[PDB]
């Protein structure tokens, strides 16, 4: 028996969790075993680990007719609302009230967090993931490649263009080839974010391809006529080889390849995990130094950082109607908002990854001295996964390098950070339009975007046809509906 | 009558025939019963119009026809050609080695073949682009380029299936009695004169049956390859009716329109194989 | 084209197995010569070596002055008729006949006149537009001979052409072949597993066994005077009896055999046989009768009837002398029946004797 | 064919034939040996434009990576299971049915022949077949994969035709001796059918082994998954966890060498069993 | 076991047409009867109907008291020898022989006497342990007959057993069959496409063509007195010469031929010939001779020699009178040349005449 037990009798449940097209839930996970010993609830994962796309597996599991006990994952928020309304997911509201003190207290202390996850009816069908922090992404560049190539770090777009040109043409790594790739990243969508250098928005929030509020009017960054101006130039950057050719396909292994093979000169990504590499591969790559840099002056004469860390996110887990045990499950979810739950969901397993020091969890030397980023280890261990847990920023502060913190403070002090997009509250009638159309819309946008970047089609020639296709796809219906939801809230 | 009379002795034979027939009634004709269903929801006779009016499906059937023509023109004759070339080879050891090497890739899995395609053609990494760099000509990302999709596919195809399909033809030209060749030798017929004047018209019915078998589907050609290696940028030229039916039906979980397209595809395949069989019946020796 | 063909010490080897050994035969122009023997010998291999279908591993063969050894079959000026169906199924009969001339296509009126003459000779005129799909076997062999003669070669080679047909068809085609040679008169080599075709068709018969040529000569030379016990056993409709025998007491006059029987012998000057010598004595079934010679001179052999098979107006009588049995052709009535003793009358002029060790006749 | 040698045009023809066929053969052999070489070689070399035909720094570590994979060997065992039992059930459903369809006297011979043959040129479809699998409850089932397809009309008509190629004198003599139906089939017809049996079990073997799609669709649980599906994840899709990516630098084998080693370990049994199979099916001059 | 078998009005029908029509034959115990005819016919179907391998569509057949019409082949108490030898290549020779016996009982029956007697009769001691893979054809048919006799049935059924063997082997196997039937003596029915085997083996020959039974009777009864022109043309070593003929002035006395030739005829009461009647006149090749040797004698003919084929001590002479040719056996020792006229003497007692229309035997 334990004090953290949500049930006296051992509870084994079937959970289908497929997220980020990489990991599936594992009951043999150290974090999961810890969670089982603490909560007296065992989560058995029914999923295909050999599967690739997560959203596809979600749709398949849903349309299979046979529902598991708990459904977790990422970007399932809208789907959580759809099937929550359709009756596939049980409303947790009163369960949260009576049986989940920590969750209720959190939503009480965070009304703006609770508001976003609410259905048109107001019910909460899922316990979400709430990342803690301020900054999200910032630009990074090689220190040594600026020196031996004899040039000062770029203050603007032109200087950056000349720097990347000097990376591709002149040989910065001294191997004697042109093989080095100026721009890389482990997020393909970042290839669009480059349009910020020309003053174009790639999104409205942390989530890629998201609407934003411009002077009280809801608008999509991609549908705007200032988007293809930047898309042209980044397509030129690909054409010049300034951008990674595999940048769409390479994905997660990017930073561990280009930087490890010393082929990369520039990236975006995030502060901590990127700055971890400096210490990590320092023994392999002799002269490697990666430094944080300001968001260089755009064509608009401004300093733009489009990505900030959003409160909560479209992530989490929900309870199906076939669960038969709503109480133990909602209490199990309540456990992850508790201090020990946060401890095991962030810092991993005590006695292995971290120890308890004066009330605060501190990672072991084994974890901190590892070349591989801590979060990448916790992923494999079952921690920092997009479950209903509350993130603890201290865990990130521990392995954050002083230069990374300096870059963070630089971005905060510089106020390059843009305000995030909170979203709107839609009624049940106007929600269906978004739910049905927006998926196909953003799929189309991403496919055409990838077609533009790689230079398969032409930006200018296919621009009008693209606009008309967006018109017939029903995008502007969702847009005007979003304006219908927005204008009722913010007036003055 | 004689029904019960012969059945009494034929009993065990029908007991052998029973599980197979039942198997076919279950796993084959029952989904045909399901084919007559799903044609209505969600009655009926409607979503076909959605199929014909959609820009996606029309390019799907477009590239289905295109891939059919390409695979038929380039892919089908190659096994025959291989068989003819191997047939002309003396020094039984060398011919044996050739047979081993050429028949080998058939046993390679389709996912492994596709993996070989993506590995060989990977930019800055794959051997192909490296050999292109050694001669010093450009470089190419192949799988992201639609233009290269079809030439790659069939190539891989004629790498994998050429020899194994050449086995049948080789066995067909080895079934010819030597006298036909030797008498022509007495008359002083050329090698090419022999392969053209006798060997080929002797192997004609075999290649005809194998042709109406090839034309038996031809809409489903390279489905498992396409569903594997088709990139979002190459989605345009790579898409085939079978791939459409899969993506909407199995993935997108839309059973109605997918079943409709399935019925359409099966019907057209039946028509084209009926025509093919007829023309390979009247004109060509034997047939179905 | 009438031409001679000389075969000198030819030998064919397959993987050092030596199929045929030192075969030598000379063939005069327009002469009918038949290679005949059991399965396995190199007579078909010899014919094919003349055709050029098989390589010559040694010795030299030539037509007239020119040596065809390194020559191509096209240039060998020969035409071969294969035993199994050498006509192509997709082409018509006329196309099958003209097939050889269509290679260089020649002149159109040349193949037209050629196929005309050929079809007139073999009666392939109505079959001209017919296809090999529906045809008789004999008709296929006939059109085969048509394209054979349409080349107008120096030598006609035949490899067991009638082997795939029925006995009646074999006979009819045999007569037609003889007639055909009576017409054209071209030099022709003929291969047979059958003795009958050899006896009827050949101007000269050459027997071949295990690659070794056993004997040559006219049909009647082989029939009346076989060189050995094998040749003796080969030619004729019934096999020659050939049972062991001895001499002992009297040498040139009498010779005795197994059943305790004793047979007197004609003087036959030039023999000089020796007494006590182990021998194999044989006689033809046509030369033995049942009480045929009335009060015969020397009192011929006695035996015991085994079985009786009527063939017709004639009959085949199996008689047993001691542990050995001899066959005798008899009349169509022949009450007989098995188990009862019987007296056989042997013709003294037709008797044959061969040495027990040396297969040679010596008699 | 025949062996005249002789004529010049024929000589040149044969030579250029051997040359072209040789070139094509080398084109066929090159990828496999490239995969072996690259899988053996180092990640650095492979990444730098080294290797091609021959190995370079011979890392050997990629195999060390694939050997520590649990799901790989699990899926391997799954493919072995599917091949063995799949082939068995296949033969069980085919051979007696083809032997029944072979014999000249049957009531529904015509209509049964039609029932079996019709499936060739007309099929219901992908989706209705999947739904058919759903209603039977064979979804996510090993037996669902086994009995899912034990039969192709091709194998049936082939086995039937070869059964008919056998002289009826054997069956008739058996009937004269008292043997009826089944006891005949086992004792004479089957040992006479050895090559046909070999062909069918071969086609079924490679079908079960190299089959991926329907095995991927009908199955969910990772422990039931076959090799080709896991390969479909790792070899083509090439998506990877941050674990593997972080394990790329601490190892020094590349992803390419890992893939190569994987498909090497995948095709090894094929390369092993191929000579015996082919040499059996030849038994004579080529063919 | 010696037992009679009666076949009464048995008929087999396939779809539109019918292969055999109302065939009725009675077979005495231990009697040898041979069904003989052309390729397509119902003799094999009849034998198969006796075997029970094929259904009886009408009529009744029985062995002794038991009616076998409705029966299992196992219980039919007959043993059949197939043309394809019916022996299994995978099983051993002894296993092939005992194959029928391996179903019931065991070594309790001792099994030894059966296989001993069976192998001893056909005389194969060493072949007891052997596989059909390596054997001669005659040995295969011999072991097949081994499994035939190992059943010890009432009836031995034979379907073209010697058809797959060579003439040399065929004759020997024929003799062995004759000896076998003379030894065991069980009732046996035999099917042949060959006339010779029918003549030799059968106690009674029954000819069948494209239908029911053409004729029955002893071999010499068929040879001497054929019922029609087909039976006449079939039986014999050579085929019977059959040429068209007519009658003009005198009826029973004279008969006329193409070349302006005229033949006197013996009266032979029971003929009833008609003058002016279109006729087909036949004669045996053995019954014709050359010119003035025997006498006037029984008839005379003038002709022109076509071709001459020596077989041996005998010879086959093809002679042409009108547009039709007749064959005559002559000695091999009498020189004959082609193209020159020749005189043939026909034996008047052996001549045959048939109606041109009815085909039935007239004279
Ligand atoms: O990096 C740091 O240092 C800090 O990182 C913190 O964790 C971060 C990670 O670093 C990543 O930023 C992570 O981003 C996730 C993201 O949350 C999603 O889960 C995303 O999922 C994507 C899918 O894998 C897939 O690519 C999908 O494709 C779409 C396509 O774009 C289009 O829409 C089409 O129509 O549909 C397909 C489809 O299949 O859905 O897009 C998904 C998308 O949303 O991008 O994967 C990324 C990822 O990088 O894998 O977020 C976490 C986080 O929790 O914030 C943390 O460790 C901190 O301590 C570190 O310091």
């Amino acid at each position: 028996k334990e004090a953290t037990w949500v049930t006296d009798k051992p509870l084994t449940l079937k959970i289908h969790m497929h997220f980020r097209d990489k990991w599936v839930w594992d009951e043999n996970w150290p974090v999961a075993k810890e969670s089982f010993r603490l909560t007296n609830v065992k989560l058995q994962s029914v999923a295909n680990k050999a599967a690739t796309n997560s959203q596809e597996q979600f749709n398949l599991m849903m349309a299979s007719g046979d529902l598991p006990d708990v459904v977790g994952g990422d970007n399932l928020k809208d789907k959580f609302i759809q099937y929550g309304q359709e009756g596939a997911f049980v409303p947790l509201n009163k369960l949260i009230d009576q049986y989940a003190p920590h969750i209720k207290a959190f939503f009480k202390s965070h009304p703006e967090v609770e508001r976003a996850i609410k259905a048109p009816d107001g019910n909460i069908y899922f316990i979400p993931y709430v990342p803690d922090g301020v900054v999200a992404r910032g630009y990074f560049i090689r220190e040594d490649w600026l020196k031996k190539l004899n040039l000062k770090p770029p203050q603007n777009i032109d200087e950056l263009y000349t720097v990347l040109k000097a990376f591709k043409e002149k040989d910065p790594n001294g191997n004697g080839k042109a093989d080095e790739v100026p721009f890389i990243d482990r997020h393909p969508d970042e290839v669009f974010r480059l349009v910020n250098f020309w003053g174009a928005r790639s999104s409205g929030s942390d989530n890629y391809m998201d609407f934003y509020i411009d002077n009280g009017r809801v608008k999509h960054p991609w549908a705007e006529t200032a988007f293809r101006d930047g898309m042209k130039h980044v397509a030129q950057w690909y054409k010049e080889g300034l951008i990674d050719k595999e940048i769409f396909t390479r994905k997660a292994r990017a930073r561990e390849q280009m930087f490890g093979g010393n082929l990369g000169g520039f990236t975006h990504d995030w502060f901590a995990s990127t700055m971890t590499f400096n210490e990590g591969l320092a023994k392999t790559v002799p002269g490697f130094k990666l430094i944080p840099i300001a968001p260089p002056t755009n064509s608009k004469g401004q300093r733009w950082e489009e990505d900030s860390r959003q409160k909560v996110r479209p992530d989490g887990w929900a309870i199906t109607v076939k669960n038969k045990n709503p109480v133990e499950t909602i209490k199990f979810f309540d456990f992850y908002f508790s201090r020990p739950g946060r401890d095991i969901s962030n810092f991993g397993v005590p006695g292995v990854t971290y120890d308890i020091k004066n009330g605060k969890a501190v990672f072991k030397d084994s974890v901190l001295k590892s070349p591989q980023p801590v979060n990448n280890q916790l992923y494999d261990m079952g921690a920092q996964i997009p479950i209903g847990f509350w993130q603890d920023y201290d865990y990130e502060r521990q392995w954050t390098t002083p230069e990374a913190q300096a870059g963070i403070d630089m971005y905060v002090k510089g106020k390059y950070v843009m305000p995030g997009f909170e979203g709107v509250n839609m009624t049940r009638e106007e929600r269906a339009i978004y739910d049905k159309y927006w998926a196909d819309v953003r799929t189309y946008m991403y496919e055409m975007g990838q077609a533009w970047v790689m230079g398969t089609k032409d930006v200018d020639k296919t621009w009008d046809e693209y606009q008309r296709q967006l018109k017939l796809r029903g995008l502007y219906q969702v847009l005007q509906m979003m304006q219908q939801a927005y204008d009722r809230q913010y007036k003055n | 009558e004689r029904l019960w009379k012969d059945i009494k002795r034929d009993w065990l034979l029908y007991a052998m025939l029973l599980p197979t027939i039942i198997w076919f009634l279950i796993f084959l004709y029952k989904p045909m019963i399901g084919l007559q269903m799903a044609f209505k929801q969600y009655i009926g006779f409607d979503h076909f119009v959605t199929l014909f009016q959609s820009e996606q499906f029309i390019r799907a059937i477009k590239n289905t026809l295109t891939l059919s023509g390409l695979s038929l023109l380039f892919g089908f004759p190659m096994p025959i050609l291989l068989a003819l070339m191997i047939n002309e080879v003396y020094s039984k050891g060398y011919r044996k080695a050739v047979q081993t090497i050429v028949y080998l890739p058939h046993f390679i899995s389709i996912v492994i073949v596709a993996g070989l395609v993506v590995t060989f053609l990977s930019p800055s990494t794959g051997v192909v682009n490296n050999m292109l760099s050694w001669i010093g000509l450009d470089r190419v990302y192949f799988l992201t380029q639609p233009e290269w999709f079809r030439p790659i596919y069939i190539s891989s195809n004629i790498w994998k299936e050429a020899g194994f399909d050449s086995i049948v033809y080789l066995a067909a030209i080895m079934s010819i009695n030597p006298a036909l060749y030797e008498s022509a030798q007495v008359d002083g017929a050329t090698r090419w004169q022999m392969i053209t004047r006798i060997t080929l018209p002797c192997i004609v019915p075999t290649i005809a049956v194998l042709l109406v078998i090839r034309l038996g589907h031809i809409l489903e050609v390279g489905f498992e390859y396409i569903i594997l290696l088709y990139q979002p940028t190459t989605y345009e030229t790579a898409d085939v009716i079978s791939t459409y039916i899969y993506r909407l039906g199995l993935q997108g979980a839309r059973y109605d329109i997918a079943t409709a397209a399935g019925i359409f595809n099966a019907v057209v395949a039946l028509v084209i194989v009926l025509f093919a069989n007829h023309m390979s019946r009247r004109i060509t020796k034997t047939g179905v | 084209m009438v031409a001679s063909v000389s075969i000198q010490n030819v030998v064919k080897r397959y993987d050092k197995t030596t199929v045929v050994h030192g075969v030598s035969l000379d063939i005069e122009p327009g002469e009918f010569v038949v290679l005949v023997g059991p399965s396995g010998c190199g007579k078909s291999t010899t014919l094919r070596m003349v055709a050029g279908l098989e390589e010559i591993s040694g010795g030299t063969i030539r037509i007239d002055g020119r040596v065809i050894n390194d020559l191509a079959p096209k240039d060998r000026d020969v035409a071969m008729v294969f035993q199994n169906y050498a006509l192509y199924p997709h082409l018509n009969v006329r196309d099958n006949i003209s097939f050889g001339l269509r290679l260089k296509r020649t002149k159109k009126s040349v193949i037209d006149a050629a196929v005309k003459t050929a079809a007139d000779i073999l009666g392939l005129q109505p079959l001209l537009e017919r296809k090999p799909s529906d045809l008789s076997g004999g008709q296929r062999q006939r059109v085969a001979m048509g394209r054979a003669i349409v080349r107008d070669p120096k030598v006609f080679l035949f490899d067991q052409p009638l082997s795939n047909l029925d006995a009646k068809l074999r006979t009819q085609m045999r007569a037609e072949i003889k007639r055909l040679h009576q017409r054209l008169g071209t030099t022709v080599i003929y291969v047979t597993h059958d003795q009958v075709e050899a006896m009827t068709l050949a101007d000269r018969i050459v027997v071949m066994r295990d690659g070794l040529i056993e004997q040559i000569g006219k049909p009647m030379d082989l029939f009346l005077h076989p060189a050995n016990t094998f040749v003796a056993s080969f030619i004729g409709s019934p096999p020659m009896n050939l049972m062991p025998a001895r001499i002992a007491v009297d040498s040139t006059q009498h010779v005795e055999l197994n059943g305790g029987n004793r047979i007197s012998l004609l003087p036959r000057a030039g023999t000089h046989l020796a007494p006590g010598q182990e021998v194999v004595f044989g006689i033809r079934p046509e030369d033995v009768t049942l009480d045929g010679v009335e009060g015969s001179e020397r009192a011929q052999i006695k035996a015991t009837v085994d079985i009786v098979e009527p063939l017709g107006s004639e009959s085949i009588l199996h008689a047993t002398v001691g542990d050995h049995s001899l066959v005798v052709k008899v009349g169509g009535l022949n009450e007989v029946h098995p188990g009862d003793p019987v007296t056989l009358h042997v013709d003294l002029t037709r008797v044959h004797l061969f040495d027990a060790q040396s297969q040679a006749s010596i008699y | 064919l025949a062996t005249p040698f002789y004529s010049r045009s024929d000589r040149i023809f044969g030579i250029v034939n051997a040359v072209l066929l040789g070139i094509f053969a080398l084109c066929a052999l090159y990828p496999i040996i490239y995969i072996f070489s690259m899988s053996i070689s180092s990640g650095a070399a492979v990444t730098q434009g080294r290797v091609f035909l021959l190995p370079v720094d011979i890392d050997f570590s990629a195999y060390g990576r694939v050997l520590h994979d649990k799901l790989f060997w699990t899926s391997y065992a799954n493919t072995i299971f599917y091949t063995v039992f799949g082939v068995v059930t296949s033969l069980i459903f085919i051979v007696p049915g083809a032997y029944a369809l072979s014999k000249p006297r049957i009531r529904g011979r015509r209509v049964f022949g039609f029932i079996i043959a019709f499936t060739m040129w007309f099929n219901a479809g992908m989706i209705p077949f999947f739904l058919n699998m759903r209603d039977l409850g064979l979804l996510d089932n090993r037996f669902g994969i086994l009995i899912g397809f034990a039969c192709n009309a091709f194998n049936i008509i082939l086995m039937r035709n070869y059964f008919e190629s056998i002289s009826a004198s054997f069956e008739e003599a058996a009937r004269m001796d008292g043997a009826n139906d089944l006891q005949i089939l086992w004792k004479v017809y089957i040992p006479l059918a050895k090559p046909a049996l070999a062909t069918i079990t071969l086609l079924c073997a490679i079908s079960r082994w190299n089959g991926y799609f329907w095995a991927m669709v009908l199955l969910r649980a990772e422990e039931k998954i076959p090799l080709q599906v896991y390969l479909k994840k790792t070899i083509v899709d090439l998506n990877v966890n941050e674990e593997f990516a972080g394990a790329l630098l601490t190892n020094s084998y590349s992803m390419e060498t890992v893939v190569g080693a994987i498909i090497v370990m995948s095709i090894i049994p094929v390369i092993i069993v191929y000579p015996v199979v082919q040499k059996y099916f030849t038994k004579g001059v080529m063919l």
